[PDB]
């Protein structure tokens, strides 16, 4: 799913696999989606922010779009960069 | 202590975080290759230790 | 038959033969074809890799080929090498 | 030099000390295992190593 | 008998036969039961972990279980498998 | 040949050879040639920068140049090191 | 959060990322040396299989 | 003659002799003089190798010469030991 | 004998033997010492170090010593461990 996490909260647990806790900072909300298990889509914007910063497990770096509100970058269905997409590529 | 210094700071932490790590995808795909290689090597030792035993292959 | 086998299984056992207990490792899928039983075909695909090796009785090297789909070869009717043909040759 | 600079200098110290540092016991936790899973693997191959001069396990 | 090792130690001797040395590593308990001499049964838990990994001779893959107080595996009287029992099989 | 990249790149190709992807930081530029496979030649100079790191496969540390104009280091014909040229040898 | 601090870290990376890592050419040269030991071992042994069926070698 | 073979192969064959099919490794390099017929000389040679083994159907070990060009052994007449010749002797 | 190295060196040559090269850290002096040739003895010590660290060939791990001159462990005569002499044992 895309259950997003904001403060303390947890991440997982589809299926009775083991969920971790995931602790972010002070009023950060972090988008996230692990698809079925192979990869994972992450995604910050700071409340009163800038900036959306997002990765995923294939890429190599973090990128970052001046909206504030360019949805999340859904988990890649295999080895699939998201650096480039009409929504992101503005490299960090 | 100085609002100049705090700026600095954050211009090189968000430089500091930019950092491009390696691939990971393909070097745990690396992995999972050299087990399939191995486990494919291990059955082909235990197969011809069966055909001693017998005189013939399973099935 | 063409009975694949992960993690553990059991091999073979036809017209009430001795069957052997094959372990492989930890999610890795082999496929396995005794014919009448003078020769056998192996074959090897990780759940998540990009490789598909194979090999057979009458061959001494183990073949792949980057497909992950390359069906798996059968038992080889008599001295018949299966590294050459077009499923495969791509040699390690 | 202002009165309100410095408290804005420490609002932004205020802010960038409180950054969630990641979790570090599962960090470790993981080289413990593996180095309990290295200890287990070092002891088979002596074991079949013993196995070698003579012809039985120890004890 | 069940003589554990940590550190630096000795296993086996009994009935005047020769002893091998084990060097474990920094702070890890090992666990050991050699019975008659035919079989062996290892485990293996680190004093801050969170698995006790085990196996034996008749295996070929190493077993763990995230309990870290399930006993040891005493030495199987004779081609006896051990993973697949209540306190194991969740096969690494 | 001598094809550099930055940023996000492409690497190697010719008779027809599988190539891979080379993904630098923000605004680092990296000269590589590769020769004819045996050996590779690798360089990075970032662009606000004070340092030419440089090192190659048959050498085993990075060394350093303070000069950002020091050319690149070739691909070695065989077990040749690059730490003690003339353009070199200011050790890490 | 201070800028003492992150030079602190520029350095220790700096320190870190110089370490001298194994030689490999060798390593791998070792490996090719002993896949040519063993092809050549399995050449004289197929060669002594044929001369088995008749009772002259190759050529 | 000396037909040399790397992959797979096929050596001998003249006066309608029946050959048989040699398939050495991945790129190692085997050379193969078989004379008349008596004895055979072989020899090898890995391509990003250092050594050149070779041997002989009168000797009773491998023999090997860091030059990597020493030619190759022929097929001795008669009896003819090549372990203390010139190009080898560097005993294994 | 105890020829030590530092930065990039050479180690070994006696009797005409072959000798291969060591290069080091930064500023890590390392002594060696081969002995007749079947053991070696290894130490190393960072300029600006608290720690001596040392091991040898019998020996399954590295010990330290919290004095930086605790000399060096020379060549064993036999599978002589050098863990628990007065100078070591420090166990890692």
């Amino acid at each position: 799913a895309s259950k997003d996490v904001t403060g303390s909260g947890e991440i997982g647990g589809s299926n009775s696999t083991p969920k971790l806790a995931i602790q972010t900072s002070n009023q950060v909300t972090l988008t996230y989606d692990g698809g079925t298990g192979h990869t994972y889509g992450i995604a910050t914007l700071h409340a009163k922010g800038t900036r959306k910063y997002a990765s995923t497990s294939n890429d190599t770096k973090i990128y970052y779009n001046d909206n504030t509100a360019t949805a999340a970058p859904s988990a890649p269905v295999g080895t699939a960069t998201i650096g480039g997409s009409t929504n992101w590529k503005n490299a960090l | 202590f100085t609002l100049i210094e705090l700026l600095i700071v954050v211009a090189i932490i968000g430089i500091l975080a930019a950092i491009a790590i390696p691939q990971f995808a393909a070097y745990r795909q690396k992995a999972f290759n050299s087990a399939a290689e191995s486990d494919l090597k291990n059955t082909k030792t235990n197969l011809e230790s069966y055909y001693s035993e017998h005189q013939f292959y399973p099935n």
